[PDB]
């Protein structure tokens, strides 16, 4: 409907560009479809892919246009604060085209009882049909969130998370000009996504494989203490 | 120090 002006396209190129960029070693996607399947092959597995997300998220949003102008302790902030709702996005993304992957997840310690409705979630937001390129912008924009706990300077957080909103209300128009709620939707899906930070926190106290340990990674993005 | 991992990964180029 509106177009992306000059500048905006530029900023949309930059978001692009580095959702693109970093994947998964596919050392670990061999062991998606090859490995043992065990609970605790599976947990062994999917830990190791959320460590290696965790990284992948952190040189995501190294690229995020003034980031790296942000206080040094408001970078760590959000970068924490938002890994969990990062991973829900990118697991949304992914289970909306593996079912193996699924079916680790299911044989994996995880209760059923939070497997079910997460996988609810997932294909909740499947329904909206999202380009890449409204994955890319919500992803970039839970990540800048100026409403995270222990963020210093807001509404510096808030200076750059308004512009991609600004991009995604757009892309919204164009990409399905023929559901002028998809926007509005997005972000009550964003709501939502706020909630299972909690859900996560509590699955997390209960989740254990043979005692196995998370990587000291997923112990810090996690709080696993 | 916190989150030392991740201040690792943000500092490293
Ligand atoms: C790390 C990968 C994404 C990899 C990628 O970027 O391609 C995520 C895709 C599916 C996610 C899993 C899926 O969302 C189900 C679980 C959700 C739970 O809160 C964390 C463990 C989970 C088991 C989670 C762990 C991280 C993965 C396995």
């Amino acid at each position: 409907h509106m177009e992306l002006t000059p500048d905006q396209q530029t900023l949309l190129h930059f978001i692009m560009d580095s959702y693109n960029k970093q994947r998964m070693p596919q050392e670990i996607t061999n062991k998606i479809l090859k490995e043992e399947f065990s609970a605790e092959e599976n947990f062994l597995i999917l830990t190791e892919m959320a460590t290696n997300h965790v990284q992948v998220l952190v040189e995501f949003t190294k690229k995020l246009p003034g980031f790296q102008t942000l206080d040094h302790e408001d970078q760590i902030a959000l970068l924490k604060g938002s890994a969990v709702e990062a991973m829900f996005l990118r697991s949304a993304e992914i289970f909306n085209k593996s079912d193996l992957l699924e079916e680790r997840i299911r044989n994996s310690g995880i209760s059923d009882e939070y497997i079910t409705p997460m996988f609810s979630f997932y294909k909740s937001i499947g329904e909206l049909k999202m380009t890449q390129e409204e994955y890319a912008l919500l992803t970039a924009i839970v990540i800048l969130s100026p409403d995270r706990q222990y963020i210093k300077d807001r509404e510096a957080v808030e200076k750059l998370q308004e512009p991609l909103l600004d991009v995604l209300q757009k892309l919204c128009k164009i990409h399905q000009p023929e559901n002028p709620q998809h926007f509005a939707c997005l972000l009550g899906r964003l709501t939502e996504l706020r909630t299972f930070n909690h859900h996560h926190a509590e699955m997390l106290m209960s989740w254990r494989v043979n005692d196995h340990k998370f990587t000291p990674l997923l112990c810090e993005i996690w709080d696993v203490q | 120090k916190e989150n030392a991992l991740l201040r690792y990964l943000l500092d490293k180029d």
